[PDB]
């Protein structure tokens, strides 16, 4: 529901 | 009991493990959505049996990764970049544990997440430029932790805005070939802000 850091 | 990883090695291992963990997380969310709809005899049971089957695997991975962070990787971190990286990883995996933990476990994990995140922050703000991709990813995941776990949109938006403004300030004095990286995390932070607000 909310974007975290790309990994 | 010590291991040191080059930036490339730890980046590649991180990509692999978080690919796996994201697959499992999305599967868990979908099984939960199925459970909620059917709840609103034998089907639901099996559904729960799959959810309990997912939760276990997830845990087994996250726990197993955190051990390797604590017993091996975090102690053997010279550069501040790698220190912030490993502490952010610890916070991220404790966050994933809290995302589905029930009871005081959800409390437990949450604490161990924050203590990790704060840790990385206390290094980043004194070791990495505001433009550094590690620091920006840390701030983004930390604001996500604030908004979604601790249910604090205020602290989340505060952290996101602070990180974005410090970045956009130090942006003018930054090489292009060293700013194209920060671009994407900065834009993600901006999108998260526009959504939360």
């Amino acid at each position: 529901r909310a974007a975290s850091s790309p990994d | 009991m010590d291991v040191e990883l080059t930036v490339e090695e730890r980046n590649l291992l991180s990509v692999a493990y978080k690919n796996v963990i994201g697959a499992r997380r999305a599967s868990w969310r979908i099984i939960s959505s199925i459970e909620q709809k059917e709840e609103n005899e034998d089907k639901l049971k099996m559904i729960r049996e799959y959810r309990q089957m997912v939760e276990t695997e997830l845990k087994l991975i996250c726990c197993d990764i955190l051990d390797v962070l604590d017993k091996h990787l975090i102690p053997a971190a010279n550069t501040g970049e790698s220190k912030v990286f490993y502490y952010k990883m610890k916070g991220d995996y404790h966050r994933y544990l809290a995302e589905f933990a029930t009871g005081n476990d959800r409390k437990e994990a949450a604490e161990n997440s924050l203590v990790a995140y704060k840790a990385a922050s206390d290094i980043a703000m004194t070791e990495l430029p505001p433009t550094h991709p590690i620091r920006l990813g840390l701030a983004l995941n930390f604001s996500v932790f604030y908004y979604e776990i601790l249910n604090s949109p205020d602290r989340a938006c505060r952290l996101a805005k602070a990180a974005f403004d410090d970045a956009i300030a130090e942006l003018d004095t930054l090489s292009e070939e060293s700013y194209k990286d920060s671009t994407l995390i900065m834009q993600l932070l901006r999108d998260n802000l526009t959504l939360w607000t």
